[PDB]
Formats: structure tokens, C-alpha cells, sequence
């Protein structure tokens, strides 16, 4: 009932000082089909108010950990103290396949630890030492990054300069990347400020080579980090359509797959949010037209197979249908499966910027409801292409706050929440089953025909557990 | 036992000079002591040493790749009467923060095992001209309880006396750090041991004591000496002696009162050393 | 594609065919993959003595480091405190960050606040972020105490926390009475366990800095234990079991294990059990204080001492046999409390189990790595197991540590293969153990990258690592181990010679080729 | 366009009273210059608005938790000639830092659109007693060009301008700092002209002006104004005019060569300054020699 959700807002957002609530209720809203313009209804891409415990990261996870970490040949350097690069080490399943420590570097944690001497006198001269070091000892890296931490920005380090130095000296590509923490507002400002360094530093290598024999089926999938296989499971039914991939950003993605990527006739997007940046970039410098598509849930991959197929010849319509078919059986026997064990069920999510409205599919094509989604760091661009996706009033919350999360949870009281690391162990205490949303809790793929499979089996390995019906102690 | 001072004034009023002496005069009754040199000028041991110039800690960490590279050895330097000499020295000009350097030095010592439990005491020489939150760092950071203030009867030592005691105050509501007195360089102004035994009183504190001006100390410097080892029986040498001994039984430790521009002008006005102002002709011409 | 009844999971997914002639074409096509051969011939060229040395001689790059920074420190020591909330003023990135670490370790909510400092905070600090932050955070999360620490950016542009807090309170942001304890924790000097320290120095000082004349030393017939940066829940317990066995008064200072380890029962609960102020505001009053990780509590040691005036023992992390007897005579000489016969008796059945098992453990090369208090812990007891620790490496440890570690070794036969290294990371370990194959490896889940590169060598120079250690996300439930006293000395020496048995069953199941010593008995 | 300059010197050595009678000399010529005042020991608009003390933008930002508060007129007072000053405010004695108090005011005035080409002159007033990086953010920043040192011909003096020459040095580099030359204002020193030209030659700059000691400085001072105002006539005031006048016209704009401590020494013992040290008496009891 919109009045029931409109009032459970305002009840939640009586805790907060002045200040607080009154900028926290800008970013909870009840959603309406209708609106086709966000900001008439919430508001996004704003600062985090202090103390209410956000649960976002910063613009070093967006540009590390998430663009440029999964690069595989390249060695990514977290530039400045300890603590960001071991916190993010590994701790995203951007697979990849290679020789880690020697062709590929993406689960290692390479850092130039500041000490108080590198912060009093600054750390170019350390990092152009750093940069010999690694040519050394990983001959092999076929490009290196500097991603830098809040301290770089703060003390003037020059890695700009660092960077052109060395990389004519040793005619070696190095990309310094200013994601300083205390930039932006949270990890989007990071993809942006990663998308630009492509183009600045890697991108344009190739401009003016011609070896590369390209065809009119060639693609690049803009916008996915291949969670879990996430990639591999997608670029397999593009190819059996008939198309060619070129690469893949930045999931199991190679420094020359980038460099190749200007040689395309289409970029794919996925993830719109973290890559919209450089598609735009790509169409202005090559004429590369980019369109959005998404591979949760047969309906939406089957939607975006034929509208991916119509933008090329007959010869490709016709593969897609024939793998269209190919798959028909296997996710229906998924469904006959799993949908009559989920039918029903209401789910609350709770991610980044793409997920929160990219899943709503796949729950439905099991028969469930997404009562509640929010982003933590969407623009309203983002909003835009989601009011439509969820129901006449359900719940949206940009930039949640934990205690908002919870309140929300207790009273709508869903039978399945998909969220963070962070929140997973909050709710199951609750007794509600949890399936983590970003690192698909260990499992996946979840894109496409095969990962759909996973993702029913998970969905319903959760939500219909024995251990729910346990949390309270018969003596009670 | 071990106590923890550190002496904090302008720089060009013999501050470093009288540490130096202080120290020896420490050492020449029988304590142990380590001197640690805290302005990026780095002159706070050469009279200890007998020498031109002592390599800091700054200086050799910047060739370094850690500072752990570093040995204690290179660092730390024994000279006259036993007593430890170091310099922290600054980074280089233009670029980093003196004050993060200070602490980069003092945390270096501490790891290496400089502070012996032999010790009786340890003189930090701190320059005090601005009085930042860097060069207030040891006050912060509790690497001396005990404050010392070197000063003459002139402007702006006074004054730097003041932003001392300011400085002390920022931190006296959280930690152990007290002025345990002021110690008046004298520039044989007329009423000058007068006006800084008055600065104490309103400050809440005391001129521990009044160093007058002798050449005998110019002559122990050409020598690259302090007076205690240059001229033992020297009248300046019983002055320092005195400072030491009254240093060493001194109990009066507390938060200072800084006083107002105004108040310290009035001060000023009180003996001398500035005049009242006609504010009849502020602004006139012919 | 999937066959509905065995859905595949990424692996073996990956393995079909059509996926294997997938991945081939992507890499022949568009990767420019150096050539097979040539990345052989890397790769054993980095398990040589050769590289070995230019490994060693890194001035400026540091790979797969074993430390993490100092709030992270601050935030588990905050943790352990009644209805306390972690707060680090600065960026919020590093407290997403923290939480995370944390939640993987423990599999349980962390909670821990931000004043989300950002650009424009850079150039003229954070004090409205303090103000706004303390304010919407006691509304908010209700916590009885809001402990302070920092990120690097805050220390990097100089705001003053003593000063922030105070105008906070003095403009009514938050009650004037309402505890604020607060510490500077500087990414760039020391380690996590380094910002542990210094938290609790600062949460110390705040409840007793001012009322020292009120106390009396010994009135209230305690002993204080302060466990350092404990990631192991059966560590805090094991030590408040003990020391209730033997009728001994104690309170322990940071507490998180009732916080770390709540029920499942339909609620969730932000706060559970820790210190209460008043038993810090009474710490003073205790007959001493005694440090469980020494090494790290520097900052504690000088406070307690100077301050307290507590003759702080000078006792090792009590780990293994002799430092675990150390531990409870001092206890019983500080308390006047004798040691109680059932601990005796625990001591006598570790001693039995050593006995039992010395012949499969005698002689067994370790790399290890860790704390500076565990890490010496670790090699004091394997030198009583008749074990060799051929590779130990702290990257977060020092020279003074070095030289005790060295001294303990010297001690023991045992100990003559040893080499202590500080300063190093897991980079260097991997090739000390390729270069100096030991038989196994105790360390944290990052080694396990290592087992995998020295399986790629050859399953014969494959060094298996047996899981100890901060942290642990690859297998579930371990941080409820414990690791100190008899008990962890129990559950070290049992799982040390399961790790090496269950490694001799597998080089022995080969059916009619060396399964002739595959002995039901051993 | 807009000419960003910047005065170092020592504190003590009347740096300020020179930094303010240079800018009266331009504002009578006809410049429009605005004097930032960015030391804490020194007040450098003093003697242009005829005040005891001008209000610090630090100072009037503590009376509204943050600038984005305070008003232009509230900061920046015109003056004599139509100069305008600004004073930044030292930093908080034991918790702030000189190098944002300084990054403060240059964002205030640049936002207030009072850092605009209507402007002649821009001239920092800045302390150096230490040349760190808190101190050298006029020049980090790029926003101070052309520096001129104001020293003396004693030992401090000299040295705290070697050490400005080395942050000098340090971004010139990465920048378009450089140093247009020394002032030496005068003590009355024998040879101290001399004195001061041979540190500039070895410096690899120039002289650009003598400023002698004369009583009638010090007479504008007690009425809180600067020569060229108080008596235009004096013979002090076209010695200001002709350092005004060689700022101006001023070419010469270097990278310095700062010199070693060694040969600052010996300078100051070719001058008979410094005592030449006797090194087979060093370490020698009065007792033994
Ligand atoms: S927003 Fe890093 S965890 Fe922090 S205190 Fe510094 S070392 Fe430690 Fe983002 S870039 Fe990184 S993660 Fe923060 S630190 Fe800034
Ligand atoms: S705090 Fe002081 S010493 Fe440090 S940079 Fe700022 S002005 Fe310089
Ligand atoms: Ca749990
Ligand atoms: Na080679």
C-alpha cells in the first residue's frame, strides 16, 4: 500500500538529527511505473552523510578493484600505504585464466607500503624505483598501473610524470590513475576517473595500426568483470550466434584486447553504469555505435540476443533463433524445476549500480517478486531505467543506511534479501535467507542460459533451507 | 627515572647554546643524558661533539629505501661527559612538513633501542619561531612531559613564549605535557630578568633561570665547546650548573596561562622595551 | 550448457569442451599471450636462487605483504567495549573496507562508522564531519561510547581530534559527558596491530588520565589482561577460563568475543557484551596488569607503567608448554591464588599428547609467518615439539623482536636452521620455500597461492599450507580455535601432526606403487 | 596581465615594512596591487590601512565553522593607493599549519572574483624563518612567480635566503617560479652592499636595491603608515620608488644556485664577519692551550 510504504519512511526517518533526515529523505522513495524522470522522485549520486554507516567504498575500489584490477597481463600498483591493497586483494571473483606471477598478476597485491619518510618526502622517487623492481622480478607484465590511494593527492606527488618518464625509458606502457580515495562520493566517481585513463593512456595506441584483419561481426563486451565466470558464459552464445568477440572489459581482459577494442563494429554493454563513460568516448573518436543489453534470466537474454542479432545481417538473425531453440529446453527444465519451489516469494535488494534493477528478470522468470531495490552509488540515470522495471509501489533507497536497511527489512519482512558482504550476516541472525548479490556468495556464473541454472539452484538452496525453520529454541 | 624535556624557543637568542650547556653541566655531575636535535637548522650537538655539522636521520633516511636501513650507530654520536648526540634534521626545503620529519626521527630512536634504561635524562631541541601544529608534534605525541622555554626580554621571543604556552594549553586536556618554567637568555637589555619574572608570574609559571651574557661562551664556540668542558671554572661555567641543579630538583610543573596581545604589550610598555602610542598621529603626514 | 538434475558451478562448467575451444580462440585471437614455453621458462626461473636474490634486494616494491594498516587495529580493540562504536574519521572507502576484512573472517555483522570526509574536506580538514558525524551517529546507532580513530587522508592534512571532539561538544553536537575516547592511527607507520595499540592507550587514558589521585593500587584485588589484536574467539576464553578456574579476580580490556559471536535466534544484535566503562574507569585500582601480546602493546606498557603504576610482569604471549606455566605462576604469585589441580592436570595431558606424537613431528620443516606475538609463540612451541622453524617471516616486525626471536631460537637444538626475517613479505617466503623447501607452510589464507605455485613446479616440491592465523576465509569456523594456553598448545600439536599425516596418506594411496605404506596404524 | 610576486626574508629584519613601503611606491606610481599577508609574527597590511591589526580570514573563519561564510569586505580592506590587503592568519599555535592557512585565503580571494587581471601587482608577504612545505605553498601552488628575498648582511639573514633559493629550486622545475632578486635592508653593517651582492652573484641573481636604515621610517611606522605616505618628500621615499621601479622594469628572473654551508662561511670570513676557527685548537681545554 503506497500509504503503508510512505509512512514507513517517514517513521524510519525520525531518528535522524535535523540535517540528516532531511537529506535522507530525498533518497527513499515509492516507486511508480510511470515516472520516466528519476529526480521527480529521488535523488542519487549525492555525499554520504557522516556517521550513519553507508555502505559504500571509495573511488580506489571503484578504479582498482574494479576496473583495472581485473586487467590479467597488466601488474596494477596500489600507490600508497598497506591498507587498501590487501583489503581489496582478492576479494572480487574477476576471473581469469593465466600464470599468476608470471604471465598474469590479478590476485597478487603489489604496493609501495608508505612509510612516515615516503609521506615527509613524498614517494615519486620510490615508485620509479618500484617500477624497476617490478620489470625486474615480472618481466613478463605487459603494462603497469598506478592506482592511487587518499595520501598521493594530498602530499602533490607528480606520478604523472613518473609515469611519462619511465615509460619512455623502458618503452613500456604505465598508467597513472588519480582514484585518490577522498575523491567523489563513492566508488562511481572511480570508474569514471578509470574509464578516462583507458582512453588517455592505453586506448589510442593502436590509431594508426592496420595489421588487425577485422570482420562485420566483430563485438567487445563492454562491462563485465566476469564474476564467477559471469563473462565466459555470455561471450559463449554471442559466438554461437555467429559474432566474434574482441574483447571483453575488463572480466579475464587482456591490455591487448583494449588496444583492439577501437577495430570493432559494436560495443555491448552490460554494465551501463562503470562503462557508459568510455562507449560515449568510443563512438565520438571511432564511430563505434554501443548498445545496452542484459544476460539474467531467459527473457532478458533472449531479448538481447535478437535485439543484439537485428543490428546485424540476416545470416546472424537466423543463428540467433537456432540458438535461441538450442537453449529453450534447458532453461525450461530450470524452470519446471525450480519456479513452482520459488513462485511467489518477495525479494529485497540491495547493490551497486547495475544489478539492483539488471536481476529483476530473473527473479520473475522463476515466479518471484522484487519488493524493495536500491543502489548504493547509481545516478539518476540509472533510477531512470528502473522505475519501470520494478512494481507500482515497492521500495526504492539510494545510499541506504544500515539502519534504515534494517527497519525496512523488519517491517516488509521479505522472504529472501540480496545484498553485500557487509549485510549478509545482519539478516540471516533475522532468520531471512541471504544470497550475496556481488560475489554470488562463491557460486555462478549467473549470466546467461548457464548461469541461470545457478542461480535458480541458488535461489532455492537459500530461501527453502532446513536451518529458517530453526532459529527459535522449542523452550520458547 | 627517565625525564623527558624538551626546550622550546626562538631561534638567534643562544637557545641551542644554553642546551648544549645545560646538558653538559647534566653530564658533568653525573647523569646520563641524550641529546635529540629538533630544528631543521640541525646545530644542536656540535659543542657535545666538537664538530662542523652531525648527519641527521632526515638526510640519511631520504638515500635510504627504508628507514630501518639506517644503524643506530651512524645516527648516534657520544661526545663530552658521555652524553648521546642526535639530529633529527628536516626534509629538504620547500617540500616536506618539519614537523613530520621530527617525528619520523624520534619514532626511529625509539625502535633502535636508543633509549637505554641507563638514562637520566633526554633534552629534545625544539625550535619554536611558529609555533605549528608540525613543530608541536612532540607535544602531541607525548615525547616530552616536560617544556622548557628559552626567551630574552625582547618582542618576538616573548612572544614565541606565548604561542609555546598556547601550544601546551592545546593539549594539557588530554595529556601529561606541562611548562615547567622559562629560562631567560639574557641580551643584557636594562630591566630584563624584571620583565620575563613578571611574563612567568602571568603566565603561571617561573624564569627558572637567568643565563647573562658572557663572551667566555664565544670563546668555548670557537673551539666548537660548551663553557662546562672549555673553562670548568669559568663564572658562566657555575651559571649552567645552576640552570642543571634547578632543573633537576624542579617539582613546578603546570598548564600555563597564555595572556593577550594586549596584556603582553602592556608588558612591554611596563619596562621599556615599547613605548605607550599616541593615537593622535596614527595616520597623519606634514 | 547444463543438464538440469547436475548443474555445474564455474568449475567444472568451464571444462566442457565448448567452453575449452572458447577460451583457446579468445586467447590465440586477441590476448597476445606470450608463448607457453617461454612463460615455463619464467615461471621456474622464479623459483631459483638466482631471483631468489634480486627478490631480496627490493628497496621500493613490496608484494603480497603479511600486515595490514593500523585502523583496522583500532576498530577490533574499539570492538570490545560495552555498547561501543568504532568510528574512524576520515574516508569511508577504508571503513567498507575494514567491515568486510572482518565479516570474512568472523562470518558475523562488524559495525563500524565513517564522517565520510571527502574532497572539500582535503583542503580545510574535517571538522564538520566530527561534528555532524558524532551527532547523527548516537541518534542513530545508540551506542553508549563512540571510540575515535583515523584514516590515513585525516592524519595526511592534520586534523586535530582532541580539538574536533571538544568543539563538538562545546556547540552541543554531542552531551559533554558522553564518552569520546580517541587515538591518531597513521596507515604509514607500523601495522593494524600498531593502531590496536594505540586505541587502547587512548581509551585508557580517557578514563583515567585525569582521576589518577583517586586511585589506590591493588584496592580492588584484580589483575588486568590486556589481549592485544586476538582474532580467535576461543583466545579470549580460554584465558577468562583459566584464570576463573583458579579463583583469580581479573577484567579483561577490550572483551569483543560476546560481540563476535551472537546467536542466531531471529535477532540482530549491533551490540553484546565488552568491557564496561566503570571496569576501565577501576582498571587503575588492580594489583598489576598483565600484556598477552607484548610486542604490540609498546604504547599500553608505557602508559600502564608510568601512569598505573603497575609493575607490568615480563611475560611472554603465553603460548605452548614453558610460556603457558609462566603465565599461571605469575598469575598465582600476583593473585596469591595456587594453581589449581585441574590445570595441573591439562598441563600433564598436553605433555602426554606431545609424547604420543613426537616421532611424526620430530624433525618437520616450517615456514610460518604472522604477528610478532604469534610468530614467537608458534616457534617457542614447535622448538618444544622437536620441530624445526627453518623460515620465519613477520613483515610487520622489528629489530628488537628479531634479536628476542633470535635468543629463543639459540636456545634450542632446534632451532639452528632458523632464520628470522623482518621487513619481508609472502613474495620472499615463496621463494625461501622453493629455494629451501620446508615440508609445510603455517600461515593465513594468502599462503595458499603459494601451495599452488609450488604444485606447479612438481607435486614432489609441493609445500602444504596448514591454516593459522589472521586471516582465514577459505575455510569456515576456525577463528572459534584457540591457539594460547594448554588447550591451543592441544589443538596446535593435533592439527600439526594431522596436517602431516594426511599429507603421508596421500603420497601413499598410489594403488600397487606406494600404497605397500599406506598403514592403517600410525 | 597580472604580475604574482612574493617577498621572503627572516622574520626580525623588517621584511614587512619593506614589503609595504615597495607596494605604497607602486600604488603612487599608479599599480594596482593587493598584498596577501601570510605571516604569523609579521602584520603586512599594517601600515596600508593605518590599523592596529587587520582581521585574518583563519581568524574571522572561526566565526562561522567554515569560510564559505565570510564576505570580501570583511577580508579584503583597500587602503593606502587604493591597495588591497588581505592577512591570512597564522596557523593556530600547536594544531595548524601555515601551508593551508595559506591555500585558504588563495581560494577565498579567487572565488570572490578579487584575484581578477583588473590587478597590477600581487604580492605575498611570507615568512621565512623555515622554508617548509607549509611555507612554500605560494610557490607549489604556482601562484607566487617572481620572488624577491629581503635579507640582511649578517649570518641567518643569508642563510634563511640560501634556503628560500632551495625551495626555489625544488619546483622550478614543474613551474614558472623563479627568483627576481635580494633586498637587503640595511643595518648599518660596514661593506654589508658588498656583502650582499656577492651572495647574489654567487646565487646567479642580482642586488636588486639597497634599503638604508633611516629614522624616518620608523617615525611612519608609530603613525601606522609607510614612508611614501607619511612624508612623500623624504629621502627614504624615492629610495622605495627606485625598488618599486626596478621590480617593474625587472628582467632578470632565474633558477638560484644555492650555495653550501661551507662557502656561506667563508664569505662571511672574507667579510671579517665570522671568526676564522682555529682547527688545531678545536676540542681544547682553556687549561691546555
Ligand atoms: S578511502 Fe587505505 S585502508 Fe584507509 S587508512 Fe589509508 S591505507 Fe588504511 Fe579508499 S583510497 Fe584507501 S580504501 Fe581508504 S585508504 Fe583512501
Ligand atoms: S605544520 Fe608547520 S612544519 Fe609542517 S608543513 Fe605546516 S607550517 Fe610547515
Ligand atoms: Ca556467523
Ligand atoms: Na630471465
Amino acid at each position: 500500500s503506497r500509504e503503508e510504504v510512505e509512512s514507513l519512511i517517514q517513521e524510519v526517518l525520525e531518528v535522524y538529527p535535523e540535517k540528516a533526515r532531511k537529506d535522507r529523505n530525498k533518497h527513499l522513495a515509492v516507486n511508480d511505473p510511470a515516472v520516466t524522470q528519476s529526480k521527480k522522485c529521488i535523488i542519487s549520486n549525492k555525499k554520504s552523510q557522516p556517521g550513519l554507516m553507508t555502505i559504500r567504498g571509495c573511488a580506489y575500489a571503484g578504479s582498482k578493484g574494479v576496473v583495472w584490477g581485473p586487467i590479467k597481463d597488466m601488474i596494477h600498483i596500489s600507490h600508497g600505504p598497506v591498507g587498501c591493497g590487501q583489503y581489496s586483494r582478492a576479494g572480487r571473483r574477476n576471473y581469469y585464466i593465466g600464470t599468476t606471477g608470471v604471465n598474469a598478476f590479478v590476485t597478487m597485491n603489489f604496493t609501495s607500503d608508505f612509510q612516515e619518510k615516503d609521506i615527509v618526502f613524498g614517494g615519486d622517487k620510490k615508485l620509479a624505483k618500484l617500477i624497476d623492481e617490478v620489470e625486474t622480478l615480472f618481466p613478463l607484465n605487459k603494462g603497469i598501473s598506478v592506482q592511487s590511494e587518499c595520501p598521493i593527492g594530498l602530499i602533490g606527488d607528480d606520478i604523472e610524470s613518473v609515469s611519462k618518464v619511465k615509460g619512455a625509458e623502458l618503452s613500456k606502457t604505465i598508467v597513472p590513475v588519480r582514484c585518490e580515495g577522498f575523491r567523489g562520493v563513492s566508488q562511481s566517481l572511480g570508474h569514471h576517473i578509470a574509464n578516462d585513463a583507458v582512453r588517455d593512456w592505453v586506448l589510442g595506441k593502436r590509431d594508426e595500426d592496420t595489421t588487425f584483419a577485422s570482420t562485420p561481426y566483430d563485438v567487445a563486451i563492454i562491462g563485465d568483470y566476469n564474476i564467477g565466470g559471469d563473462a565466459w558464459s555470455s561471450r559463449i552464445l554471442l559466438e554461437e550466434m555467429g559474432l566474434r568477440c574482441v574483447a571483453q572489459w575488463s572480466g579475464d581482459g587482456s591490455i591487448s584486447e583494449i588496444e583492439l577494442t577501437p577495430k570493432v563494429k559494436l560495443n555491448l554493454v552490460h554494465c551501463y553504469r562503470s562503462m557508459n563513460y568510455i562507449s560515449r568516448h568510443m563512438e565520438e573518436k571511432y564511430g563505434i555505435p554501443w548498445m545496452e543489453y542484459n544476460f539474467f534470466g531467459p527473457t532478458k537474454t533472449i531479448e538481447s540476443l535478437r535485439a543484439i542479432a537485428a543490428k546485424f545481417d540476416e545470416s546472424i538473425q537466423k543463428k540467433c533463433e537456432e540458438v535461441i531453440a538450442k537453449y529453450k529446453p534447458e532453461w525450461e527444465a530450470v524452470v519446471a524445476k525450480y519456479r513452482p519451489r520459488l513462485e511467489g516469494k518477495r525479494v529485497m535488494l540491495y547493490i551497486g549500480g547495475l544489478r539492483p534493477r539488471h536481476v529483476i528478470g530473473a527473479y520473475e522468470d522463476l515466479g518471484m517478486e522484487v519488493v524493495g531495490t536500491g543502489y548504493e552509488f547509481a545516478h539518476n540515470d540509472d533510477y531512470d531505467r528502473t522505475m519501470k522495471e520494478m512494481g507500482d509501489s515497492t521500495l526504492l533507497y539510494d545510499d541506504v543506511t544500515g539502519y534504515e536497511f534494517e527497519e525496512f527489512v523488519k517491517r516488509i519482512k521479505p522472504d529472501l534479501i540480496g545484498s553485500g558482504i557487509k549485510e549478509k550476516f545482519i539478516f540471516q541472525k533475522m532468520g531471512i535467507p541471504f544470497r550475496e548479490m556481488h560475489s554470488w556468495d562463491y557460486s555462478g556464473p549467473y549470466h546467461g542460459f548457464d548461469g541461470f541454472a545457478i542461480f535458480a539452484r541458488d535461489m532455492d538452496m537459500t530461501l527453502n533451507n532446513p536451518c529458517w525453520k530453526k532459529l527459535q529454541a522449542p523452550w520458547e | 627515572a627517565m625525564r623527558q624535556c624538551a626546550i622550546y624557543g626562538k631561534g638567534g637568542i643562544g637557545k641551542s647554546t644554553t642546551t648544549q650547556n645545560l646538558v653538559a653541566a647534566l653530564a658533568e655531575m653525573g647523569k646520563k643524558v641524550m641529546i635529540v636535535g629538533c630544528d631543521p637548522k640541525a646545530d644542536s650537538t656540535r659543542l657535545i661533539l666538537h664538530s662542523k655539522a652531525q648527519n641527521t636521520i632526515m638526510e640519511m633516511a631520504a638515500e635510504a629505501g627504508t628507514v630501518e636501513d639506517l644503524e643506530l650507530e651512524d645516527v648516534l654520536k657520544a661526545g663530552y661527559g658521555g652524553v648521546k648526540c642526535v639530529e633529527s634534521g628536516g626534509p629538504e626545503p620547500g617540500v616536506g612538513c618539519a614537523g613530520r620529519g621530527v617525528i619520523t626521527a624520534i619514532n626511529f630512536l625509539e625502535e633502535e633501542g636508543a633509549y637505554e634504561d641507563d638514562l637520566d635524562f633526554v633534552f629534545y631541541d625544539v625550535l619554536g619561531d611558529v609555533v605549528c601544529g608540525g613543530f608541536a608534534m612532540p607535544i602531541r605525541e607525548n615525547k616530552a612531559q616536560e617544556i622548557y622555554i628559552v626567551c630574552s626580554g625582547e618582542m618576538m621571543a616573548m612572544y614565541a613564549a606565548n604561542n609555546i604556552s598556547k601550544g601546551i594549553v592545546k593539549y594539557a586536556n588530554s595529556g601529561s605535557v606541562r611548562l615547567g618554567g622559562l629560562i631567560c637568555n639574557s641580551r643584557n637589555t636594562d630591566r630584563e630578568d624584571e620583565l620575563i619574572i613578571a611574563l612567568a608570574n602571568k603566565l603561571g609559571t617561573q624564569m627558572i633561570h637567568f643565563v647573562p651574557r658572557d663572551n667566555v661562551v664565544q670563546r668555548a664556540e670557537i673551539r666548537r665547546m660548551t663553557v662546562i668542558e672549555y673553562d670548568p671554572k669559568a663564572k658562566q661555567a657555575d651559571e649552567y650548573r645552576a640552570l642543571a641543579r634547578k632543573v633537576v630538583d624542579n617539582k613546578l610543573l603546570v598548564i600555563p596561562n597564555p595572556i593577550t596581545m594586549d596584556e603582553l604589550e602592556e608588558l612591554l610598555m611596563e619596562f621599556g622595551i615599547m613605548e605607550v602610542e599616541d593615537e593622535s598621529i596614527v595616520g597623519k603626514t606634514a | 550448457s547444463q543438464q538440469v538434475d547436475k548443474i555445474k558451478a564455474s568449475y567444472p562448467l568451464f571444462l566442457d569442451q565448448d567452453y575449452k575451444d572458447m577460451l583457446a580462440k579468445k586467447r590465440d585471437g586477441f590476448e597476445e599471450k606470450y608463448p607457453q614455453d617461454k612463460i615455463d621458462e619464467v615461471f621456474q626461473w622464479t623459483t631459483t636462487k638466482e631471483y631468489q636474490e634480486l627478490n631480496f634486494q627490493r628497496e621500493a616494491l613490496t608484494v603480497n605483504p603479511a600486515k595490514a594498516c593500523q585502523p583496522l587495529g583500532a576498530v577490533l580493540c574499539a570492538l570490545g567495549f560495552e555498547k561501543t562504536m568504532p568510528y574512524v574519521h576520515g574516508s569511508q572507502g577504508c571503513v567498507a573496507y575494514f567491515r568486510s576484512y572482518f565479516n570474512r573472517h568472523f562470518r558475523e555483522p562488524v559495525s563500524c562508522v565513517s564522517d565520510s570526509m571527502t574532497e572539500d574536506a582535503a583542503v580545510f580538514g574535517g571538522q564538520q564531519n566530527m561534528k555532524d558525524g558524532l551527532q547523527n551517529c548516537k541518534a542513530t546507532y545508540k551506542p553508549d561510547m563512540i571510540a575515535v580513530s583515523t584514516t590515513c587522508m585525516a592524519e595526511v592534512i592534520g586534523d586535530d581530534l582532541n580539538a574536533f571532539i571538544n568543539n563538538s561538544k562545546k556547540e552541543g553536537f554531542i552531551p559533554d559527558e558522553f564518552p569520546v575516547p580517541f587515538a591518531h592511527t597513521p596507515s604509514f607507520v607500523g601495522s593494524h596491530v600498531t593502531g590496536w595499540d594505540n586505541m587502547f592507550e587512548g581509551i585508557a587514558r580517557y578514563f583515567t588520565l585525569k582521576s589518577m589521585d583517586d586511585k589506590v593500587v591493588g584496592s580492588n584485588k584484580k589483575i588486568n589482561i590486556v589481549p592485544g589484536f586476538e582474532t580467535y574467539l576461543g583466545n579470549f576464553r580460554v584465558i577468562k577460563r583459566m584464570l576463573s578456574e583458579m579463583g583469580v579476580g581479573y577484567s579483561l580490556l577490550s572483551d569483543p568475543e560476546e560481540v563476535l559471536d551472537t546467536p542466531a535466534d531471529g535477532q540482530f544484535r549491533m551490540y553484546a557484551g565488552g568491557t564496561t566503562q566503570e571496569e576501565m574507569k577501576d582498571a587503575p585500582n588492580a594489583l598489576n596488569t598483565v600484556l598477552l601480546q607484548p610486542w604490540h602493546l609498546e604504547k599500553t606498557k608505557k602508559f600502564v607503567e608510568g601512569t598505573w603504576k603497575h609493575e607490568v610482569p615480563k611475560l611472554n604471549i603465553p603460548m605452548g608448554l614453558d610460556w603457558t606455566d609462566e603465565f599461571l605462576m605469575k598469575v598465582s604469585e600476583i593473585s596469591g591464588q595456587p594453581i589449581p589441580a585441574s590445570l595441573t592436570k591439562e598441563r600433564g595431558r598436553l605433555v602426554d599428547m606431545m609424547t604420543d606424537s613426537h616421532t611424526w613431528l620430530h624433525g618437520k620443516r616450517f615456514a610460518l609467518w604472522g604477528d610478532p606475538d604469534f610468530v614467537m609463540g608458534l616457534v617457542k612451541f614447535l622448538l618444544e615439539l622437536g620441530c624445526e622453524p627453518v623460515h620465519i617471516l613477520c613483515h610487520n616486525g622489528n629489530k628488537r623482536w628479531k634479536k628476542a626471536v633470535d635468543a629463543i631460537l639459540a636456545a634450542s637444538p632446534y632451532g639452528k636452521n632458523a632464520t628470522v626475517y623482518i621487513g619481508k613479505d609472502l613474495w620472499h617466503l615463496r621463494s625461501l620455500v622453493f629455494t629451501d623447501k620446508p615440508d609445510f607452510m603455517i600461515g593465513n589464507s594468502y599462503g595458499k597461492f603459494i601451495q599452488r605455485d609450488t604444485l606447479h613446479k612438481g607435486k614432489e616440491f609441493e609445500v602444504p599450507l596448514i591454516r593459522i592465523g589472521f586471516p582465514i576465509f577459505d575455510r569456515h569456523h576456525l577463528h572459534r580455535s584457540t591457539t594460547l594456553g594448554y588447550e591451543g598448545a592441544m589443538q596446535i600439536l593435533t592439527t600439526l601432526v594431522n596436517s602431516i599425516l594426511e599429507r603421508l596418506d596421500e603420497e601413499t594411496r598410489g594403488m600397487q606403487a606406494t600404497d605397500y605404506n599406506h598403514d592403517l596404524v600410525r
